[PDB]
């Protein structure tokens, strides 16, 4: 967030006004930010508090962390460098999509940002159309008709991709309403393989 | 070539002396009480209302603020202690409203947010005084205003004090319709139940965003069902006085950050501007260079060498009228025309003022006014006759420049002093205290002799007799009530001075005024008939 | 051709009926009252002080102003009731100053002069806020300001009230100088011992007229003799701060009128003129007419036949939202738009009023508005919903309009319809009420039933019980201040409304505020956005 | 912090449906046909006039605005289609003239040049039609002119249409000295014979160009040799009309591409600029989802996510009056209000339309509007009476706006959606239609059958009887006329609508065209009275 800061600062008349600066700072009092991160199907809740020295004050759960860095380029990658409590450590890192990749020789760790409804389409799936091509493969079997009455786990086509066999699975007890590919045919990652009827 | 090597002000203060030891014990219990009464004001409205108000759905005021704002930019908040103690039994946290500056967007943008948590975000006096101050700011300023609309109307109680006069609840409208006019934009984020007073503000602005259920704008409230009469559906599709749907608080921030971009606003400044360098000496120092004994007299010149860009500054008419100190000098890379006390007025000091004053508008340089007016219990009158034939021009010169003004008052601030070094009444784009000032129209002491002189002269024309117990009886109150009148909490409550700065913060304070007051283009200076 | 013949408004009222008699008791009772009251006011501030400012051999400040103004022109008095009854023990007849426009040597000018047998001409926080509303006036109109400065200064107690804010005493100069910029001339005719405060109006004035013995400027008082500080002589012959030498206070009006011929000022107007007719009614009428209970509702179309040229009206949109009534009319040969209220507003009147009013600020037209809004007894909610959304058109249309507007309040003035309807807080020229109006946030009965409705839910959501006698409790001291606070003197007494007026004396007062607004050119009318 | 992410408008088609192979077929049909007429256009005026022309040594006319314009730069002609079919049996392919904006030197220019193998550059009414269009968008978007003068004056036949109206042939000199008094550049280059028409260009521009051999410039033609009459030497040495002397035409290009540098002007931007980024969807997915079929109806707002930058959509009361969309968005970085049909118009579509229209006009964003006007065959009458008191109220606004407005016609536009919506009479900066668009004052059915009812009631009021059979024959007529006059081909004949394009480069046709309109300053926005 502070580079974009300093990345719009740069096209500003005004360069050296304070507000440009990500400071967080407050007449009298301390800013204390509600940052919330999901470590796998786990929501995090960090209280970051924008200390005058430029350090933060982090606490999560019953513990606080002080913590102070900055980012640097080599070459291409972007790397932090932090410490934490007074531990300094080095890594690369990514920020791309709403996760964060941090890449350090102890390991990687991938940190989701959670995304706000609003932002998620609202009435995001209304139906599904079949199982979606695992790969590009050739159809190697159908098993389904033009209406067929199918339940959950019926096979409906089976496709070889590189050399791989994947059994397409019926997702609801629906009747069929359509087939897309018949056999023989290559269908391409992520296309329709059947139709269902409205129900 | 801009190069030249220029000598710079101030020095280094002795702290081993005890006279810094004891100025800075003084100076930091008043900071540590100021931030106290601050985070005690900060707590808000009480715990069963915010309970309340986060059991409803909603966001607290400041966490508004927070996600409104860009993430890291620094808030700059008005008033914070307005309505402390003002009135004898009931408590008003902030005055009810939260107002200041932030970055939305990039744009420099004035936000007001009820706080909904005190009085169900009731509309007392100082509420309306406060809410009136922070839109008369962002006219001058040309600011962006946004309204975190969430209020309950005018307090019913002390209506009289609210709805009828000029400066009553009627202003606002007339402001937001004014600065509509003027092509300042206007957003009211309609965050929760408003009232016929709060109805009317989404009404007036340009743009409005209304919460799916929280949002209900009724012109009368039920005292039909409270969503039936007025909800953020009904407004949206049918009677179309909402302009955007937000499903919540996140939501409509977001919404209202994204009506900001499309502003089509871009910020140009007038003056010129330089690389901003830190001043050469610590801040804290003016700890213990200030004190909080307003007997001691200090060198202005060490404030100005602690807050000034490198400690640069150019004196200005040095050896003449030395009682003030006048120079130019840079802030964060905007010029500045400072303009100091070092002691009592006199013609000569006056006269320079004017000069000055004349020069900096003339050069459309803004302008900053470091207030410290003496008692008069060093000179009784020293015919102050001739300080009133050329009081008079700095009060006339100050009065018509239109350079961006901003006035700090360090000290105390007594009499037609006050009203010379750009006082409350002259409309400074910002005006702030420390916390060791002191305003007053006289010192109280000099009050109480005054009053009794005239009660002797009285009764000795009258023939009465004028007892000495009688004339102690007489000053005694005055002086107490003087006393407690010139606290800056005092001055505070009343919206008068804005708010109370802790002395370390002056240098950012300053900064964040001028950016946010270097919106609007500098006119044209017109001055008027000069008694020279 | 302006032959045409036209029909005449207005209709013979019944003076037989027993409602048209009791209408004219009530009315005729409160005018006894108001005349008595104004002639206890006029009275001065004593006795004793009358004789000691006479022993003194200065003049009277209404026999001041009489000398002033040209032979028989009318004067134009305002605020006549400012401080009635303010102060629980202290009595201050006319707030202790004394404001008015009349016409000194073919000029229309703004005068303002201190009454020394007021508490030594000291200076009370009305005083100050009478003072400053004088000012804006004449700055508005651009009419010449005069000042007979005999003042000691800021009333030592209340300070606070007098000193610090930005409406306070510094606002006097800050006016001054503003206006003296503004090419609008500024004379000061120092009558007596002024003090601190009371030596800057001089100062800042463009010409000065100080008398031989009585006038003393020192910037300081005494508490050296006080001519030696200050006199005529020495400010004349040493310090130069005097412009004129007058040996007593005829001399120093007949200079003051001297001065003002020498201004080279000629008045011009923008609007087109006609030949000046009076109404085809008597003005006494109204009494009957009106009456003095609010309940009741009269035509308002009468109140205008009796105060129109010749009572011709040209209605405007007569059968839409009929409960507004617009129109065209001359008062004394200038144009006029009237805009009366004949009942509860609602979204055709609104739209009706914002077309009428766009139509005059497009035509540069004056405005009047007639405020007589009703209480809700009648309709407890109508879906006011929808109101709210038309109503803002009217108060941003009425805000943004450039036109000289005048409001006079003949009725209530209750809620949004007071902001509607060119309230005191949108900056009309001039404001005043009939002694039966009665203006509050709403009706008295309304507000106690508001709040004890919120208590009850409040203390069901708690599971506390609201007893029934509690209720009782808290409605009647609401009940009570509402009706107190309603008078219009209560009103009056604070620096709101002007003054009041006798409905039979509505004409010449109106045709005087217009021939004082016109001086100023109508400059173009830009609006904010019309949320159609 | 412009970081914030935003949700994006549009969805992915299914292309598997039969209803979009049906309308891409369609679409596919008509943009075929559109571009091999364009070719046939393009071809020129016949093969036996463009061997003589070759034959002379002269430059054709599009490979003299090829060499003219920058290297790769793009060209945008005007009016392609300007004659098509127009006279009954006269070819004028492209009005015998050839217009359009491209890059010269880095400026952009308006480039006029006659085709002199069309009937040897005579000027059909079409042609000063179109030259006076050129003309008219030069004026309004400050675009410097050129032209390429090789023409025979006016069409000898037909002169009652060219010479003596207003809009006739003396309107293209009357602009040419307006805008050169406006300081907006005009240059002519005699690239060959012209006539006494063609003469009076040279001497109103402000720089001449002649070439040496084919440049003639005579006040009247020999029917003297022509060359002595009027010629290069003559001109350049004796008659001093020339300003300078080319050998061919690559030397006047040359010559013409450094006058234009020598024109000292920069080209600044009042708009707020962003980074350029493409939309998130092909434009040729428009085929498909818009097809051929006026019944059909489509959601514009996928026209919208196909056209702006990065599908990026700030939609403005999206819940009221939903029949009309309204929002901002950004096209190759500009800031733009898109105002696009999804309906029938209803009042709430009027006023929401009437709000954003304000909104951009205040904050000077330039207005792009999209129409799809529906037919009456749904709704008969719908109580159309409550329209006209608010389509009115668009109506006035589109006019008054002064901001760049460009309308696109992407369906049906009919009655007075047509005038709401921008048309060509309200002076757009540019108009375009796709190949699909029907324009008509209303649709023929409808047309039909109020001609019927009127016979029948005036036949009854006589007592004659109106056969069923005389009804039919009167119904056929009509419908047939209105589907021949509604062709786009029929429309773009005529001057109006300028050129048909391809829906696939709508995007890059409005960037070119914002780019051109942005060279003139955005002047503030009068309104006149809103009915409100
Ligand atoms: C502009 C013009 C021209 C005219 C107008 O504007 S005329 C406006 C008339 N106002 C209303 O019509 C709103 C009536 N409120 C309500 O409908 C609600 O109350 C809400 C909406 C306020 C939400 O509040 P809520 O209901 O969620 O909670 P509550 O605790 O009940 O909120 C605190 C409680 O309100 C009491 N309280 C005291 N004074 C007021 C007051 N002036 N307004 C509201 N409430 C007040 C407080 O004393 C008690 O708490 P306390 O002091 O006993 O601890
Ligand atoms: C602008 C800034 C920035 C600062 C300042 O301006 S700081 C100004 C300081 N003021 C002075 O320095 C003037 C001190 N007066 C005097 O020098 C004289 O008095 C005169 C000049 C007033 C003439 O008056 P006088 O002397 O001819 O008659 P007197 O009856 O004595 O007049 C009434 C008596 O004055 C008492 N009284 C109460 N309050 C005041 C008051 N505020 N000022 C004066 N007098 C007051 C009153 O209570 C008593 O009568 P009462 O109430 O007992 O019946
Ligand atoms: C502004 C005001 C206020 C007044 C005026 O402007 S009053 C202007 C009077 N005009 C002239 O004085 C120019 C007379 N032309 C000539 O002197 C030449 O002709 C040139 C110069 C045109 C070059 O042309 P060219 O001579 O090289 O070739 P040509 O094939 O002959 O060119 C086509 C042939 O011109 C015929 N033709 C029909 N109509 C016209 C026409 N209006 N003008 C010219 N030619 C026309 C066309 O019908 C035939 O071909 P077609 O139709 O038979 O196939
Ligand atoms: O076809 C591609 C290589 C791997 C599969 C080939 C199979 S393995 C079993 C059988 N025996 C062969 O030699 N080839 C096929």
């Amino acid at each position: 967030e502070k580079a974009m800061t300093d990345t719009f600062t740069l096209q500003a008349h005004d360069q050296f006004s304070p507000f440009s600066s990500s400071s967080g700072r407050r007449l009298n009092i301390s800013y204390t930010r509600n940052m919330t991160l999901k470590d796998g199907k786990n929501n995090v809740a960090i209280a970051v508090t924008y200390n005058h020295d430029g350090s933060y004050s982090m606490q999560i759960e019953d513990k606080t962390f002080q913590v102070l860095g900055n980012l640097y380029s080599e070459g291409d990658c972007t790397y932090l460098k932090c410490s934490v409590n007074g531990v300094a450590s080095k890594a690369k890192l990514i920020i791309l999509e709403n996760t964060i990749y941090l890449f350090s020789k102890e390991g990687s760790i991938e940190i989701d940002i959670p995304v706000p409804k609003y932002l998620s389409s609202v009435s995001s799936q209304e139906t599904q159309g079949g199982p979606l091509a695992p790969m590009t493969g050739t159809i190697e079997k159908v098993f389904v008709k033009a209406g067929d009455k199918v339940k959950a786990g019926d096979s409906l086509m089976v496709m070889i991709a590189m050399k791989m066999e994947h059994t397409i699975k019926s997702p609801k007890d629906g009747t069929v309403k359509k087939v897309f590919y018949r056999e023989g045919a290559q269908a391409n990652r992520h296309t329709p393989l059947v139709e269902f009827e409205e129900e | 070539y801009h190069g030249d090597s220029v000598a710079s002000l101030g020095t280094q203060p002795d702290l081993g002396s005890a006279l810094y030891q004891e100025n800075y014990k003084q100076m930091k219990a008043l900071v540590n009480q100021l931030h106290e009464r601050v985070e005690h004001i900060k707590l808000g409205g009480g715990e069963k209302a915010r309970a309340l108000h986060i059991s409803r759905g909603k966001l607290l005021p400041r966490e508004r603020i927070d996600n409104l704002i860009d993430p890291g930019s620094p808030f700059l908040e008005l008033s914070q202690f307005a309505g402390y103690q003002l009135y004898d039994n009931e408590e008003v946290p902030g005055g009810g409203i939260i107002t200041g500056i932030g970055r939305v967007s990039g744009v420099e943008c004035m936000i007001i947010a009820n706080d909904a948590t005190v009085k169900g975000g009731a509309y007392y006096p100082v509420t309306v005084k406060k809410q009136l101050r922070a839109q008369e700011i962002a006219m001058q300023n040309r600011l962006p205003c946004i309204y975190l609309v969430d209020s309950g109307g005018a307090y019913l109680p002390r209506q009289a004090d609210v709805f009828p006069d000029r400066d009553h609840f009627g202003r606002t409208f007339y402001n937001q319709a004014i600065m509509s006019s003027k092509n300042i934009a206007q957003i009211a984020v309609v965050m929760g139940s408003c009232t016929a007073g709060g109805a009317y503000v989404p009404a007036m602005a340009d743009e409005n965003i209304i919460v799916r259920k929280q949002g209900t704008i009724f012109l009368a409230g039920p005292p039909v069902s409270a969503e039936d009469l007025g909800g953020a559906d009904l407004h949206c599709r049918k009677s179309g006085v909402s302009d955007h749907w937000a499903l919540d608080d996140h939501h409509a921030l977001h919404l209202t950050r994204k009506v900001v971009r499309n502003l089509n606003y871009q910020k140009k400044l007038d003056v010129t501007i330089e690389p901003s360098e830190e001043p050469l000496f610590p801040a804290d120092e003016l700890y213990g260079i200030v004190g909080a004994n307003l007997k001691r007299s200090f060198d202005v010149r060490e404030v100005i060498a602690r807050i000034v860009d490198g400690s640069r500054f150019t004196e200005f008419k040095a050896f003449y009228g030395d009682t003030l100190v006048t120079g130019f000098a840079r802030i964060f890379g905007y010029p500045v025309g400072i303009v100091g006390n070092n002691g009592v007025l006199f013609s000569e000091s006056a006269k320079k003022g004017t000069h000055f004053v004349q020069l900096c508008c003339q050069r459309n340089i803004p302008l900053l006014f470091l207030q410290n007016i003496t008692g008069f219990m060093v000179g009784r009158e020293y015919e102050a006759e001739g300080i009133a034939k050329d009081g008079a021009k700095m009060v006339a010169a100050v009065a018509c420049a239109q350079v961006p003004k901003i006035t700090l008052i360090i000290g105390g601030s007594y009499g037609a002093g006050n009203y010379g070094m750009c006082g409350r009444a002259y409309s400074p784009r910002f005006l702030y205290i420390w916390p060791n000032a002191r305003i007053s129209v006289m010192g109280g002491e000099q009050a109480a002799n005054v009053l009794a002189t005239i009660t002797k002269d009285q009764r000795a024309r009258e023939g009465k007799q004028f007892s000495s117990a009688d004339e102690a009886a007489l000053k005694e109150p005055i002086i107490k009530k003087f006393e407690e009148e010139g606290n800056p909490y005092y001055s505070s409550a009343r919206v008068w001075d804005d708010g109370i700065i802790d002395p370390a913060d002056t240098r950012l304070v300053l900064g964040l005024s001028f950016s946010a007051a270097l919106n609007a283009p500098i006119e044209k200076t017109d001055f008027g008939i000069f008694r020279m």
